[PDB]
């Protein structure tokens, strides 16, 4: 198989395989610690934010890809927004500081 | 001037560090959401536009259709700010149906079973009551005390059924016993972390028993927590469960008629069911063994929802699998829920050898690169001139 | 949208009134068709291939 | 005792049965008891000379449509064919039971509703009659927690004192004078601070003028009636208690609709609780033969409200269950199984109404249902979603405005603005020909022209040769 | 969520509440002490000047503001013209009363009682001059009563607490007015306490 | 008379800053307007008799005279609408209606009181002047213009108190003015600005 783009998940915005375009390989745990080893973070970082998850980091970087503008714009994944709904919808109360 | 300075900034926290994480006070639950969800219904069967005040309202998580109203009073691209007067939804995009929170206004008080069943008892030793104590009051079996006064009972006497009924015909007033889920949050409200704190610190200081002033160190570490932190004892206990939003929970219709409903639309119906009959019985003025069930059995479905399984394993409807509950989806599948990912501009194939190549190149079928590679091909093509725009380089490279 | 409403009334594209969602063959694949069998709900007319 | 035990229905039944079953005669006991309570409470408002005030009102509007027959009465005890002979016998005491007072003061107010109690009212307005005089207590009795205040904390006097010589009467200037003349600091203080006691209760001297009697009377009008109520709470709650083994009896043929057990037994109390509200012995039926079905009426109407997710009416829950009932005799006699057809014969549909029927009931399958082979996976796994667009679908809207801001860019002034305002083209909303007449102040119908020919400007190609390349 | 810092007796709280109880906006009101809420209100408010809107992510502090932001999101009623031509007057007219005639209030009431009666007379003359129009429509320059006639209603009602009234002439095709916008629901549902015995309505 | 054609009237002022922020807009959605720069001591008689409150500007379009700094730059906006100045969402548009308060109520006093004010006011307002306007410097980063995209009425309410800058005496210091001065590079130079901009006010630039 061999995708570029397809289709999305429906709750968490990751790819899957069910529109005749199959999943992304699955870059799991045991592959994150093989990027770390290395010096490896620019790589690491677009790894899991503009190439999977953010929403509007990744229609950028399709529109800057077919300009010949090599260059991302990351922003926060959409796989942790839904873990900070998760978590006030115990009785916790998740935030994020200012500076 | 800040503020102006602020507002580019207060709705900019991109720029951040310390996530921040601490109890949540029913003023606050209160306050993420924007209404009061209060029926149990989902959509409307013959039509699925979601019903009004149900779960998947739309006057509250907002509307459907991207930039459109629900009735189909607004839909131009003149009003889009508006909030329909018919039926109130706000006409915008239907990606914020996707981060809004209702909330439930529970009827009658309920431990958090977190702070309840967590194996030290945040509720026990912050009271200094025996674990099979409190869940002997939360079940309405066994009165307690509070504010003794003048008489043979301290603060925590948990007097039985009889040993109250064989008290309070002897006193009406200077005594106040209470029972259920919302007595512990009378015990909790009015004990004070101050008084018992330094009181606590000089008591350790007597004790002199390598098991006791070792534990006893324990307690008043906890004491020392509800302080500087800023969490008054009371909110462990809760008012108002705030409802997760309607697309993290999705009802999306499958091919061929049939819906595919996560598994809390199951169980937030019956909490709003049961919370909603204990609305009635309240009115209707039933005797207290049905009404002092009914907080029993509420009281079993809002911790039925936080983390399900610390109980009968309340097994899901219509199959035999037990229901996945709210804290059964951030635990431990091995790795994070969030990252620690699948992955665009991905492939595999079956690798040969190949031992022609130098030492830093590999092979890739002209069928794979010819797919990773989009978007760069594309560039290509509309900067040579060689399509005229884009939607024509994508026929000329299929 | 409104730039491709002007779009239209440039040249005169006749909106669809239907979406095409015809079965097309998957990707990477060919053969002949060596067979073909059609059910139909007992109510509604066979057409001539039927 | 308590074996550590989790679930209610152990905790239920633990407790319910405590309580012993009722022999016959009790039940007619206990009943016979209610239905004394009911008359310390109903002619416990016959003492209320304002008891007609409402009703007055409604046999003066009955005939002139104001009141229904449905509303206030059922026929006597012991229309106009009805109406017009016991209200009518009213109409005679109504004012003339007060000629004494207008002694034999109360026995003519009373001789007005003496004769009421064969006078029959009807669940509706029974309620106001307890939430007339409930208010009035409010309104006469949170008011008096002042007065204790004000002579505990404002005057420093005790509270169980004056009220030997105010209280009840609540309208006399006994602490004008009978508290003041103490020779106290707050005796002498009474007449400090002697308007406020009045003044506030000024407006309860109203509430002795708005039943017209004096609040002695008023007092045990209304004190009187609060243990009529009581009389029957505890006395129906001695049957709901006794017959609750019961409804466990009953609810177990429903144990498998969706519904939990315990929230099947819990919604037949309240069907329960209902029985015997309306229970009537006179007919000789016992309890049991009545009570079976205010009972069953409950979790077969209940079981059509919060069984299913996506839900669908109660009348359509008779015809489901009719095509199953159907279909299932159906099933032996023609013995292989119902076409879609012969149900339109066997039932009475219009042969598309079970056709859509049969696209209702089905449930929804749970999105965490493991897929093939239990391997980590879940069925929410495979749903995508339509919601977005293609990358290349919001890259073509990008470059579209590429074009049509430099094709329409290579116009002239004054015919591209128009053609720009004409449409919605990086703007707002889109406007009417006229409308932007007074854009242009040239009010006509050349506005029709100048985009009209200008247009055709851009139609012609090499305009277009950029344009035309987004149609397929 | 949708708060309101009015004053229980100022006429610009009294005007927004006619707005919002007009509109049907579905709004929780936090009164001031006189005119002063506390001094909790100088986060969300630099000013401290009531009135003073907060729904969930706005500050507006101005009857401007405040009152014509629920009329452009809240459409129906509507209390404005339709086409540019017409706002142009309600939106200027508005601006005459709230220029001329409210400060000229000042010293009726911040006014020592000597120029209390420099605005009280020269002003009447003027109570009665829009008076004889009212034989034109029912409301002040319209069939159906609009956002114009927003700085009437509560100006009107506090006539009788300030001291000039009607007497024989500026009464007749005037006080039709009063006893026709006065009864609306809006204007029912929107007096309080403190405001309302400024009169026997 | 006045309003005879379907032409505007507008009594401007030379100097007064209310015709030099109504312009702008006036001029900025390309319509045929008369300009007139008049004075307060002696203006046009059409300015004074059809002007029953008398102020400067004043504009008069087939009905009646429209005085205000508001109620003019809103009455172009609503009637002559492409290109748009206000944006859409109500949300979005009142509080752009608000900052337009916090000007001609706080930057204002601080331009009339330098007119008539003492020695030390006359600095002690550019002193709370001078020092507040670089308080709002990070702004600019973000934004390329007063926290909206396209060019909107906001911003109008600045560049003609931005254009009186020294001409009152004021001149900036500090770290960080490359990123506001380097901003009147984009603003002051535009054709809503340059064919607006009355030559008598333009003399204080050198
Ligand atoms: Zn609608």
């Amino acid at each position: 198989h061999a995708r570029s783009t397809g289709s999305y998940s429906l709750v968490t915005q990751q790819p899957l395989g069910g529109k005749a375009q199959f999943g992304g390989q699955r870059f799991g745990e045991m592959e994150v610690w093989a990027l770390e080893a290395y010096g490896a973070a620019y790589t690491l970082q677009e790894m899991l934010t503009v190439k999977s998850d953010d929403v509007n980091g990744r229609t950028k970087m399709y529109k800057n890809i077919v300009d010949g503008n090599h260059q991302m714009e990351p922003g926060m994944p959409e796989s942790f927004n839904v873990l900070l709904k998760e978590i006030r919808s115990l009785g916790i109360n998740i935030e994020l500081e200012d500076e | 001037k800040d503020l102006l300075k602020f507002l580019k900034a207060q709705t900019k926290t991109e720029e951040f560090d310390a996530i921040k994480i601490a109890l949540a006070s029913p003023d606050m639950i209160r306050s993420w959401s924007f209404g009061e969800v209060k029926k149990p219904e989902t959509i409307n069967y013959r039509t699925f536009k979601p019903e009004r005040d149900g779960l998947f309202c739309a006057r509250i998580f907002g509307p459907v259709k991207d930039y459109e109203c629900l009735c189909g009073k607004y839909k131009r691209l003149k009003h889009r700010g508006v909030i329909c007067e018919k039926c109130g939804v706000e006409v915008t995009q239907t990606k914020v149906r996707r981060e809004r929170m209702g909330h439930i206004e529970l009827a009658s008080p309920t431990a958090h079973i977190w702070f309840l069943k967590s194996l030290p008892s945040r509720i026990g030793l912050l009271l200094d009551m025996p674990l099979r104590d409190i869940e002997r009051v939360l079940y309405f079996e066994s009165y307690v005390v509070i504010e003794g006064g003048m008489t043979n009972l301290e603060r925590q006497q948990i007097l039985t059924e009889e040993q109250y009924l064989d008290a309070l015909e002897e006193f009406g007033d200077e005594f106040d016993a209470k029972m259920g889920a919302e007595a512990i949050q009378a015990l909790l409200k009015s004990m004070d972390l101050e008084q018992e704190c330094e009181q606590l610190r000089e008591e350790l200081n007597e004790t002199n028993s390598e098991t006791k002033r070792k534990k006893l160190t324990k307690r008043i570490k906890l004491l020392e927590a509800f302080v500087q932190s800023g969490n008054k004892p009371e909110w462990m206990i809760l008012t108002v469960l705030p409802v997760l939003p309607p697309d993290l929970r999705p009802l999306v219709p499958l091919d061929g008629g049939r819906f595919a409903t996560s598994d809390l639309n199951d169980l937030y119906r019956r909490v709003i069911n049961r919370n909603n009959r204990l609305k009635r019985l309240l009115d209707l003025a039933a005797p207290d063994i049905i009404v002092r069930n009914e907080k029993r059995m509420l009281q079993e479905a809002v911790d039925a929802l936080l983390d399900n399984g610390r109980r009968g394993r309340a097994i899901t409807g219509s199959n035999k699998r037990p229901l996945k509950s709210l804290a059964d989806m951030i635990k431990g599948k091995q790795g994070r829920f969030r990252q620690n990912k699948r992955v665009d501009y991905s492939g595999r194939s079956v690798i040969t050898v190949g031992p022609y190549l130098r030492l830093h190149q590999c092979g890739l079928p002209k069928k794979m690169a010819l797919e990773l590679f989009k978007p760069f091909i594309y560039g290509k093509l509309e900067l040579r001139g060689l399509a005229t725009t884009i939607k024509a380089a994508k026929k000329m490279v299929e | 949208t409104p730039e491709e409403k002007l779009l239209r009334a440039i040249f005169g594209e006749k909106a669809s009134d239907v979406k095409d969602s015809s079965l097309r063959v998957p990707n990477g694949v060919s053969g002949t068709v060596i067979d073909v069998q059609v059910f139909t709900r007992d109510g509604v007319e066979k057409d001539k291939r039927a | 005792e308590i074996g550590r035990t989790t679930d209610p229905v152990r905790m239920y039944m633990r407790e319910m049965g405590t309580v012993e079953l009722l022999t016959r005669e009790g039940e007619i006991d206990i009943a016979k008891r209610i239905e004394d309570g009911i008359n310390q409470v109903q002619c416990s408002v016959a003492e209320y000379p304002e008891a007609i005030t409402y009703l007055l009102e409604q046999y003066d509007r009955v005939e002139a449509e104001e009141a229904r027959l449905s509303d206030l009465i059922t026929g006597f005890v012991d229309d106009p064919e009805l109406a017009r002979e016991k209200f009518a016998e009213l109409r005679a005491q109504y004012v003339v039971t007060r000629d004494t007072i207008k002694a034999t003061a109360q026995e003519e107010i009373l001789k007005l509703s003496e004769v009421f109690k064969q006078f029959r009212l009807v669940p509706k307005q029974f309620d106001y009659l307890v939430n007339s005089m409930r208010v009035m207590m409010d309104r006469v009795r949170t008011q008096e927690r002042l007065i204790m205040k004000l002579c505990v904390e404002q005057c420093k006097m005790p509270k169980k004192n004056f009220i030997t010589l105010f209280t009840g009467n609540e309208t006399s200037d006994t602490w004008f004078n009978a508290a003041i003349a103490m020779n106290k600091p707050w005796s002498e203080k009474l007449h400090d601070v002697s308007e406020e006691v009045h003044r506030a209760l000024q407006k309860l001297q109203q509430i002795e003028e708005e039943t017209g009697l004096t609040i002695e009377q008023v007092k045990d009008i209304n004190r009187r009636m609060s243990i009529g109520e009581a009389k029957a709470r505890r006395a129906k709650k001695e049957m709901v208690e006794a017959n609750l083994r019961l409804v466990i009896s009953i609810a177990k043929k429903y144990t498998n609709r969706g519904l939990q057990f315990l929230d099947l037994i819990q919604e037949g109390n309240i069907g329960l609780m209902k029985a015997v509200d309306k229970f009537e012995y006179r007919r000789g039926y016992k309890f049991s033969t009545y009570a079976t079905w205010w009972i069953r009426q409950a979790i077969t109407r209940s079981i059509a409200d919060q069984a299913r997710t996506i839900r669908i009416p109660v009348h359509m829950i008779e015809t489901i269950n009719k095509l199953n009932r159907i279909s299932r005799q159906m099933l032996q006699e023609m013995g292989r199984e119902p076409t879609p057809e012969e149900l339109a014969e066997r039932m009475l549909m219009p042969e598309d109404k079970i056709r859509k029927v049969l696209k209702i009931a089905k449930e929804p399958i749970s999105m965490e249902t493991p897929i093939g082979d239990d391997e980590d996976s879940h069925l929410g796994d495979f749903i995508e979603d339509t919601t977005l667009e293609l990358p290349l679908d919001s890259a073509t809207t990008e470059s579209l405005r590429a074009a049509t801001h430099d094709v329409l860019a290579g116009l002239t002034a004054r015919e591209a603005k128009v053609l720009r305002m004409r449409f919605g083209i990086d703007m707002n909303t889109d406007y009417t020909l006229e409308e932007v007449g007074k854009q242009f102040d040239v009010t006509r119908e050349r506005i029709r022209q100048i985009e009209a020919k200008a247009l055709r400007k851009l139609r012609h190609p090499s305009r277009s040769e950029v344009l035309r390349s987004f149609l397929d | 969520v949708m708060t309101l810092f009015s004053g229980p007796t100022d006429i610009y709280s009294h005007q927004v509440r006619i707005v919002l109880a007009e509109k049907g906006v579905s709004f929780e009101i936090e009164h001031v002490e006189k005119d002063n809420p506390p001094q909790d209100l100088i986060d969300l408010n630099p000013n401290q000047s009531v009135p003073t809107l907060v729904d969930r992510e706005l500050t507006l502090w101005e009857s401007r503001i405040i009152m014509e932001y629920l009329d452009e999101r809240f459409p129906h009623p509507p209390l404005m013209p339709v086409y540019p031509v017409a706002r142009g007057e309600s939106r200027l007219y508005m601006h005459r009363i709230e220029k001329d005639w409210y400060t000229l209030m000042n010293t009726i009431i911040n006014g020592s009682a000597s120029e209390a009666d420099a605005a009280r007379k020269q002003l009447r003359e003027e109570l009665l001059a829009i008076a004889p129009v009212f034989g034109q429509k029912p409301y002040f320059l319209s069939d159906e009563f609009s956002l114009v006639d927003c700085y009437l209603a509560p100006l009107l009602w506090r006539l009788p607490q300030l001291g000039i009234e009607f007497s024989g002439p500026g009464a007749k095709e005037l006080k039709g007015y009063m006893t026709r916008v006065f009864e609306r629901d809006s204007f029912l549902a929107s007096l309080t306490e403190a405001e309302r015995e400024m009169r026997l309505g």
